[PDB]
């Protein structure tokens, strides 16, 4: 259960990477 | 294992040649100001 | 509109969400290979006989490790500096026992990281920037070369490279101090000053700019909304910051040229970390920290201990215990 | 445009002053070689091994065959004196021309003579200067061949009888051997060109290099760069500097490994033992000591189950045990007599170890290249007493540092040469910011 | 001693600068 | 504490005669020990054979006793194994073998006395440290 | 022709025993008034079989095959000893010295590593009576000693050992010690193994013989921490005989 | 039932004398005339049923038999302990300084 | 040691190798003299 937990948290961070890059709020000039 | 070795040799060669010919394809000209 | 020219235009396109580039052509496959092997090994690799003494060290989660103790373990001392790809092993089982994954990961990573540095130059050129951000990155990159490649080269074995793990890193550190007295080496002392000073100046610059933000919002909203992306005017008063900091010390100890200030912010930690990378890289060839063991003796010749001698006692303890089964002879020459 | 701290960049288009800077700098190089040699000689004591005395230039001269006899014994110190005096004297001539061209001579050369003047952008002229220097370099390599074959030879640590100076009559010309080195793996047991282990290959490689360089020099005097080359490079003085900085970097890294691993063109008699060598010698020493006490070192199982003294390499070769298992690729003249087809031969080990081999292993084990920055010899926990740092540690570390910084120098000047050539090394034009005319990523 | 030499050699450098600065030379 | 004549007083022979060194001789012998011996014998141990050290009690039990000036001067001329049974000049530095150990060539008879005196004085100053090895660093 | 080190190095030939031509079907005569020695005995394992545990009743598991993970480090070589003629004309080989052990670890199906000390230490091997000639039907049967895989200085990962180390689980200061006694007290096993050497080739002119071998012995017991496994080893051997 | 055989040996004469059957060879340096020649012979010709047996080693000169005879009270013999004599450990037991 | 005929210059020789360093320092004396222009 602890292996499952570590891997789960790690997988969530990778998924968060994906949204933070490809679904960021777009920077808009002035 | 031999198949693996050959496969990796081909794959690496492929990517290295892309790199070399890519930078030989007029790379200085690919900038936003002065192309020559 | 030739097919090769169309590929070339896509590789170097500034319209890709992530820039690819010619350096990226190498970087993307090598980083993916290193990443995929590392994740799999960290979770599931069997124990590795890092020291070549048929005493395997368990590094992965499924073999009884947690996040802090786990590691991808360095390759066997029996291999030394020999190249050990998968196709040199009689079986994957052999390759895993001997620590093959570590070699695959560090070689792919160092290549991909080197191309990462090149990619930073390359996009700067496509955007019409000045080119030297990649020079800043050469300091962490050189540090990675030192602990993954240079130190194993000088010591003769990737088994003495830094493990890919948290407790393994501390193991590497403790053993490094016992054998090189790195704390007493000036290039590490310069690295500490680059890292301490870098944290200091980061906090200084952040607090001085934050201190002098021009009032642009109400107390019910984040001050951050007083800046809009791409506005032409500066968002803080540097003369007010200069007036505060110059009085906090004295006038001429404070910057009023922002270019000079940001160059200073760039140079201090970069140069400090160059030196500490060079420290690892030269202790790889056993030019070690200062030795003042028994440097003070009295009129009769009694040793008068200093704090250096106390350091030596701690170093001796790390020496005699490390790799407790791997030494048959009195001197640990590598 | 340049501030005082970038002041030498003001020389870029002053070919006469830039010539003076280069030539004066050459005088500094030759000066150091002259003065350092004399300093080393003034401090030299023949009864002590060179590597107990902090010498790095005298060992280079001895390797060329001057001053030494059998075993590396110094027999005559006068060739050292001469090499140092002649270098020292010559630095005055180079200093003289250097400061003349930098202060008094014509500020730019291209008005004075079309031969000596140059434009960085003149690709024909630039490759002609390159070709001249290629020929000089090619001559340079043939001087070593000349010394080896016609003027007394070179020091040969592998020579039967302890090492000696030996004339090379059959340099290796077979290009399968010479270029085979260039294609060996740099990894353990292979070692790329660093594994060159005999003087015939060394001398043969230099014949090849001299011919190739001379041929290439004539090639570049006679031609101009082809179009593929013209579209692929930046053609400016800073670009050329950045190329050479990259080349020097690569060569410093190689030299680092050469002095760390190679005991052929860096004889251990002179430079001290290598890391691998000293580690092998310690196993040898205690094999000898224990076997004299009656130990059967072949059958002795150590704590781990591997042999206490002898074990197998991963490909089966009988090798020294303990942590030195990593150093089994080491080859040296004091150890090779014990090697049979399967590695170390247990019959030779039982019966044929000589006193000179016992002495040498004891000497090398106690002169392993470990020491502190203040020159206390040994592991970092050793007490003061022994004033010693191996010349190999000094030469490896110094040149790693230089090689690293010159790689950074290459990045600095390569990126700047690109930016300057495209016209944005001074920053972004506010009225024509490229990103502002690009579509957004989201 | 050895410090006699390095004093004479040391002063030589600044001496050139000084002579040129007093003679108002091409500095 | 200081280097008094009493500490500088060491046995000359097995018979019990003693000799009193000068400070100068002690310092001379320490310099010469570092030059010719310390690479193997730093701190009174023996790096290439740690079973045998330079502690006085060890030297006392060697055959030819070596805990005296004479015995040590003789050892530097004609070293033997610890039981006296074989001469080891060809693997151990000595005057008899200064052709193969060139650092021994320019050692005079008084240099030998100083080196011997250093070896005998030093355990009186350092105690267990001399020949004790890293445990006592 | 004989190869040099630089021909062999890195190939894996260093781990292989010399072989005889298939035409070497001669016989080596044994004169009892003479004494003989084995100048070189070489044993090259090719197969490692481990006996499984059948858990249930009288089932007796079989020998299953394993994968070697420690590479070309397995051969015993340069072994020598006396070759005696006994009063009944049987020959007895008495091992005296040589590289007569290799640590080996093989991997069973499922991932279990089995380390073992492949050895012929103290081998005494004897033939049938009335030999008078070593022929391509001559067999040697013998037994040998298998000492503990680790020797007495070896320290486990918590610092415990037999001739050195802690005597307790120092990281559990107030744990009940009775459950840990098997891991806390190291013991040194000394067991025996059996070997058959079957001569298949004989060069009657040179005194070289070669053939097949099979040994049975115990695996590592980790200094008493666990029960050993039974291992069967098969391979080829080479020997050279000389008049002593 | 589980006993450390090396600790148990320290409770016998092995713990106070040079055991001709077990002790590492460097212990023969404690008494004069024994190291290295006679120590080599003694170790190579172990084991011994009684301390007096060392005098029957073939090859001993009368001076060597004299040296042993003077030292017989510093010797003992106990049963061979496998853990102390395996590994070549009587010649090198991994202890230096 | 140097040959006997040159023994007189021994203290000079001990100092010569540091002279290239003095050229770097001389560059900063020069720049101090002209005001770092
Ligand atoms: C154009 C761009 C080029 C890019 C190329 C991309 C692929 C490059 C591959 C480089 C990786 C090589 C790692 C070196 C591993 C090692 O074993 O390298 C050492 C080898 C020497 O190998 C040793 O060579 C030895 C040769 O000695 C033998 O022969 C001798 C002859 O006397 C003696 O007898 C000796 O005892 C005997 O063993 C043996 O073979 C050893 O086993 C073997 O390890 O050196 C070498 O091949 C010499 C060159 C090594 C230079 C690598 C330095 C890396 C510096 C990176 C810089 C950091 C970057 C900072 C970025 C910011
Ligand atoms: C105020 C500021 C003014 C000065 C600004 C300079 C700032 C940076 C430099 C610091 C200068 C302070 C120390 C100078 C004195 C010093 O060093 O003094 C030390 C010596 C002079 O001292 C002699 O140092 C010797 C060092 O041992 C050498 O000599 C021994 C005896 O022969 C043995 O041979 C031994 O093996 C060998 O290493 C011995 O200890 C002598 O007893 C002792 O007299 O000077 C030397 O050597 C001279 C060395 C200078 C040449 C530089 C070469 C270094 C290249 C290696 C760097 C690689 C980088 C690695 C990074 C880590
Ligand atoms: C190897 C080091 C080196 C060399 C060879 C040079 C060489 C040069 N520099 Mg650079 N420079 C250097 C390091 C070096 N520099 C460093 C470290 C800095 C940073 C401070 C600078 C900063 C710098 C600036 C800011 C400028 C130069 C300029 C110049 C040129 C003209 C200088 C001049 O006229 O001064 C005149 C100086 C004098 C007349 C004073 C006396 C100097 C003499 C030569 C001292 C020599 C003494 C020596 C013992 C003589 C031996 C004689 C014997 C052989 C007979 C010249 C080619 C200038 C340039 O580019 O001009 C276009 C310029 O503006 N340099
Ligand atoms: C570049 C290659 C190089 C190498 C490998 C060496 C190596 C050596 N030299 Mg040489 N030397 C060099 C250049 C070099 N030197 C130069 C350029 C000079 C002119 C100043 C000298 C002048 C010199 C003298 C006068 C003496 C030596 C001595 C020595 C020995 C002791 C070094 C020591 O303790 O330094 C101590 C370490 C340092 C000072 C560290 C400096 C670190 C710098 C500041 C960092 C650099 C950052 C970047 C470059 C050693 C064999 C000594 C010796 O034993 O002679 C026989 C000695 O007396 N050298
Ligand atoms: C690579 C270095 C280099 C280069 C490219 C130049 C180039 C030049 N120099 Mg300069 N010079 C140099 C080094 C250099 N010099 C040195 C070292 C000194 C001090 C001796 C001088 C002193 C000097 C003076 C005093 C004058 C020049 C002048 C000139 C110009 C005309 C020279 C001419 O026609 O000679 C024709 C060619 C010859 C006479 C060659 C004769 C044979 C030579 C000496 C053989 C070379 C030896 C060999 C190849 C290598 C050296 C051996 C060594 C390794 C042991 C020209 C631009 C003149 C000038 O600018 O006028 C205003 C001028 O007045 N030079
Ligand atoms: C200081 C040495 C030097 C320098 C700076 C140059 C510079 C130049 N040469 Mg010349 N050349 C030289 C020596 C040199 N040459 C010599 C000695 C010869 C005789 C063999 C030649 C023969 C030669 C020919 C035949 C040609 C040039 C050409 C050129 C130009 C383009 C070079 C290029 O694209 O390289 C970039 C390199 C490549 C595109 C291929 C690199 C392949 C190598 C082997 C990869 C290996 C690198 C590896 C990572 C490192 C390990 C080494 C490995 C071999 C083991 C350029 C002006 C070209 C030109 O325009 O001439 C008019 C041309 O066609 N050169
Ligand atoms: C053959 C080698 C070479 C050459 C000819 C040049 C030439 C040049 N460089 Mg490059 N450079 C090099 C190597 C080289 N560089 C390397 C290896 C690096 C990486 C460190 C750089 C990094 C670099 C930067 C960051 C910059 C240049 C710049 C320049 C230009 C101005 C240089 C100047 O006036 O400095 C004047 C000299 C000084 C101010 C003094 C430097 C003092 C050094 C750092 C101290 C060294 C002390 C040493 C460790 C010993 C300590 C002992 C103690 C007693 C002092 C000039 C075209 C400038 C440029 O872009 O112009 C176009 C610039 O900004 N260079
Ligand atoms: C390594 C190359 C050594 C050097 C240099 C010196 N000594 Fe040594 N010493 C060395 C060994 C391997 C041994 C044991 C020799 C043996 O097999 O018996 C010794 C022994 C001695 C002893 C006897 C110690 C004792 O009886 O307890 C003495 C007195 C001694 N060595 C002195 C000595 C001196 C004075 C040296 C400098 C001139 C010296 N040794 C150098 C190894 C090495
Ligand atoms: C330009 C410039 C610069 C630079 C300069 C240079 C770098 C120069 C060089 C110079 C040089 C490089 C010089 C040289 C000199 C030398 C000499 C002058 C020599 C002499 C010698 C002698 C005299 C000797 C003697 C002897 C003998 C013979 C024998 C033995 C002994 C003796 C040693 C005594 C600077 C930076 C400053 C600044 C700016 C400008
Ligand atoms: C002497 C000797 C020898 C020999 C040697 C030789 C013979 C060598 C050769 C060498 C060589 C023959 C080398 C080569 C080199 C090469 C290189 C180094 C290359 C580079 C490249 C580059 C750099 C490129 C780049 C690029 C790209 C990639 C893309 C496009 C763009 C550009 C162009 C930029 C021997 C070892 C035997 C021994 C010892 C001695
Ligand atoms: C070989 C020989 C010779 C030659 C010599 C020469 C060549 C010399 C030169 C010399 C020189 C070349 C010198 C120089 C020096 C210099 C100096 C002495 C420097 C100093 C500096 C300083 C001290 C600095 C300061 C400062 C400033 C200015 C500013 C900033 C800050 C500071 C503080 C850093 C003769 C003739 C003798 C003869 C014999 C032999
Ligand atoms: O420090 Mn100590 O030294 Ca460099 O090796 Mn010898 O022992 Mn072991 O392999 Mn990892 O560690
Ligand atoms: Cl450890
Ligand atoms: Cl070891
Ligand atoms: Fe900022």
């Amino acid at each position: 259960m602890e292996t499952i937990t570590y891997v789960f948290i790690f997988a969530c961070i990778i998924a968060l990477f994906f949204f933070a890059i490809f679904f960021r709020e777009p920077p808009r000039i002035t | 294992m031999e198949t693996l070795k050959i496969t990796v040799y081909i794959v690496v060669t492929f990517f290295v040649l892309l790199f070399v010919f890519g930078f030989l394809s007029g790379d200085p000209a690919r900038n936003p100001k002065r192309k020559d | 509109a030739n097919l090769w020219e169309r590929f070339c235009n896509w590789v170097t396109s500034t319209d890709n969400r992530l820039y690819v580039g010619w350096f990226g052509v190498i970087m993307i496959p090598t980083l993916l290979a290193a990443t995929i092997c590392f994740v799999i090994a960290f979770i599931a690799a069997p124990p590795v006989d890092i020291d070549g003494i048929r005493e395997p060290v368990s590094g992965s989660l499924l073999y009884g490790n947690n996040i802090i103790t786990g590691a991808v373990v360095p390759s066997s001392n029996a291999i030394g500096l020999h190249f050990y790809p998968i196709w040199e092993a009689a079986s994957l089982d052999e390759w895993l026992y001997n620590g093959g994954p570590y070699q695959l990961i560090i070689f792919h990573f160092l290549l991909g990281a080197s191309c990462y540095m090149g990619r930073q130059w390359e996009l700067s050129y496509r955007l019409g920037m000045r080119p030297w951000i990649c020079v800043a990155y050469s300091a962490p990159l050189a540090s990675a070369f030192a602990v993954f490649l240079i130190y194993p080269i000088g010591q003769g074995s990737f088994s003495d490279g830094m493990p890919l793990g948290i407790s393994g890193t501390f193991n590497f550190m403790i053993v490094f101090q016992a054998e090189h007295n790195i704390l007493m080496h000036p290039f590490h002392q310069l690295g500490v000053a680059g890292v301490f000073g870098g944290a200091l100046f980061c906090a200084m610059h952040g607090s001085l700019v934050t201190s002098s933000l021009i009032r642009e919002t109400t107390e019910t909203e984040s001050a951050n909304y007083g800046y809009k992306f791409g506005q032409e005017e500066e968002t803080y008063n540097i003369v007010a910051a200069h007036g505060y900091f110059g009085r906090l010390i004295f006038q001429y100890a404070s910057f009023n040229n922002s270019r000079s200030l940001h160059f200073f912010l760039a140079a201090w930690p970069v140069v400090g970390v160059w030196f500490t990378a060079l420290g690892i890289s030269t202790m790889a060839f056993n030019l070690n920290g200062f030795n003042f063991n028994h440097s003070v003796i009295d009129a009769k010749g009694n040793v008068i201990n200093t704090w250096a001698d106390i350091i030596n006692r701690a170093n001796l303890g790390m020496e005699v215990m490390h790799e407790r089964n791997a030494h048959n002879f009195p001197l640990d020459l590598a | 445009g340049f501030a005082w701290w970038a002041g030498n960049a003001r020389l870029i288009n002053l070919s006469g002053k830039l010539l003076g800077a280069h030539v004066a700098h050459a005088g500094l190089i030759v000066f150091w070689a002259g003065a350092m040699t004399l300093f080393e000689l003034a401090h030299f004591i023949p009864e002590k091994p060179m590597y107990e005395q902090g010498l790095i230039l005298i060992p280079h001269i001895a390797t060329l065959g001057w001053g030494v006899g059998p075993g590396g014994e110094v027999v005559d110190t006068f060739p050292f004196f001469v090499v140092g005096v002649v270098h020292l004297i010559s630095s005055a001539v180079l200093g003289f021309g250097g400061v003349y061209h930098a202060i008094r001579g014509p500020e730019t050369l291209e008005e004075y003579s079309s031969f000596f003047g140059y434009d960085w952008k003149d690709k024909n002229k630039m490759t002609t200067i390159l070709g001249f220097h290629l020929i000089v370099l090619g001559i340079g390599a043939l001087l070593l061949v000349a010394k080896a074959m016609f003027f007394g030879g070179l020091y040969d640590t592998w020579a039967p009888g302890g090492g000696d100076v030996r004339v090379i009559t059959n340099p290796t010309l077979d290009p399968r051997v010479i270029f085979g080195y260039l294609l060996k793996s740099p990894f353990g047991g292979e070692g790329w060109i660093v594994s060159v282990n005999n003087l015939e290959d060394v001398v043969g490689g230099h014949i090849w290099i001299g011919l190739i360089c001379i041929a290439g020099g004539i090639w570049h005097i006679l031609t101009t760069p082809f179009g593929w080359a013209r579209r692929a490079f930046i053609w400016s003085g800073e670009a050329y500097l950045s190329y050479s900085l990259g080349a020097l970097s690569m060569m410093g890294f190689i030299a680092t490994c050469f002095v760390w691993f190679n005991n052929t063109v860096y004889p251990s008699e002179f430079y001290g033992p290598t890391g691998p060598e000293a580690s092998q010698a310690q196993a040898m020493t205690f094999l000898i000591r224990d076997q004299k006490l009656g130990a059967n070192v072949g059958s002795a199982q150590g704590p781990t189950g591997l042999g206490k003294y002898l074990m197998r390499s991963p490909t089966g070769e009988i090798i020294f045990g303990g942590e030195t298992m990593r150093f089994w690729d080491f080859r040296g003249p004091w150890l090779e007599p014990l090697r049979g087809p399967n590695g170390l031969d247990l019959n030779k080990i039982k019966n044929d170890i000589q006193p000179w081999q016992e002495r040498r292993a004891a000497e090398y084990m106690t002169h392993a290249p470990l020491g502190s920055l203040n020159s206390v010899g040994g592991v970092a926990t050793e007490i003061n007493s022994v004033n010693f740092v191996s010349p190999r540690s000094w030469l490896a570390t110094s040149h790693f540092v230089l090689a690293f910084f010159f790689l950074v120098g290459h990045l600095w000047h390569a990126g700047r040469a690109r930016a300057a050539a495209a016209g944005f090394e001074k920053g972004i034009d506010r009225e024509s910011e490229p990103v502002l005319s690009m579509p957004s990523l989201d | 001693a050895q410090l006699t030499m390095i004093a004479m050699i040391g002063i030589a450098g600044p001496m050139i600068i000084f002579l040129l600065a007093v003679r108002r030379g091409n500095l | 504490a200081e280097l008094t004549p009493e500490v500088l007083t060491v046995p000359l022979n097995s018979e019990g005669k003693t000799i009193t060194l000068t400070e100068k001789q002690y310092l001379e012998g320490k310099r010469l020990f570092q030059y010719a011996c310390a690479s193997c014998h730093v701190g009174g141990i023996t790096k290439t054979n740690p079973s045998l050290d330079l502690r006085t009690e060890t030297l006392a039990l060697a055959t030819p006793p070596r805990d005296n000036i004479e015995g040590l001067v003789d050892y530097m001329k004609n070293p033997t194994t610890y039981d006296g049974e074989q001469e080891i000049a060809e693997v151990h530095p000595s005057l008899r073998s200064a052709d193969i150990f060139p650092k021994m060539r320019n050692l005079t008879e008084k240099d030998l006395v100083a080196i011997a005196g250093h070896i005998l004085v030093e355990p009186k100053i350092l105690g267990d440290k001399w020949g004790g090895g890293k445990v006592y660093y | 022709q004989t190869l040099t080190y630089d021909d062999i190095v890195g190939t894996g030939l260093a781990n292989k025993c010399p072989t005889l031509d298939d035409t070497a079907r001669g016989a080596y005569p044994i004169d009892s008034s003479q004494t003989y020695r084995i100048a070189r005995l070489c044993l090259q394992p090719t197969t490692f079989l481990v006996k499984e545990e059948p858990k249930n009743k009288r089932q007796e598991a079989e020998f299953v095959p394993t994968k070697l993970v420690t590479r070309e480090t397995t051969s015993l070589d340069q072994i020598q000893g006396e070759l005696k003629v006994n009063s009944d004309g049987s020959l007895t080989f008495v091992e005296e010295d040589g590289i007569d052990f290799q640590p080996v670890t093989v991997q069973m199906a499922g991932g279990e590593r089995i380390p073992l000390l492949f050895t012929v230490k103290n081998l005494v091997a004897s033939t049938q009576p009335n030999v008078t000639s070593i022929t391509t039907s001559t067999d040697f049967k013998g037994e040998f000693n298998v000492p503990s895989y680790r020797t007495a200085n070896f320290l486990d990962p918590k610092g415990r050992g037999l001739a050195s180390g802690y005597d307790s689980a120092i990281a559990l200061p107030q744990a009940k010690e009775e459950e840990l006694a098997r891991a806390n007290v190291k013991r040194f096993s000394l067991t025996k193994g059996q070997i058959s050497l079957n001569v298949a080739k004989v060069d009657g002119r040179t005194g070289e013989i070669a053939g097949t071998f099979e040994s049975e012995q115990l695996s590592d017991d980790d200094m008493g921490a666990h029960e050993p496994h039974e291992v069967k080893i098969q391979g080829v051997f080479y020997a050279s005989i000389e008049p002593a | 039932e589980l006993v450390n055989v090396v600790d148990e040996k320290l409770g016998t004469a092995y713990g106070e004398k040079i055991d001709l059957n077990n002790t590492n060879i460097a212990a023969f340096i404690q008494y004069r005339g024994l190291y290295p020649t006679l120590a080599k012979l003694i170790v190579k010709n172990a084991p011994y049923e009684s301390v007096e047996d060392v005098l029957n080693i073939p090859g001993l000169t009368e001076r060597q038999k004299q040296i042993l005879r003077e030292n017989l009270e510093h010797f003992t013999v106990t049963e061979v302990e496998t853990a102390l004599v395996e590994g070549g450990d009587r010649y090198n037991n991994g202890l230096y300084k | 040691k140097l040959p006997e005929a040159y023994a007189i210059f021994d203290p000079l020789v001990d100092v010569l190798p540091v002279i290239p360093v003095l050229f770097l320092a001389l560059a900063f004396v020069w720049q101090a003299a002209v005001g770092f222009r």
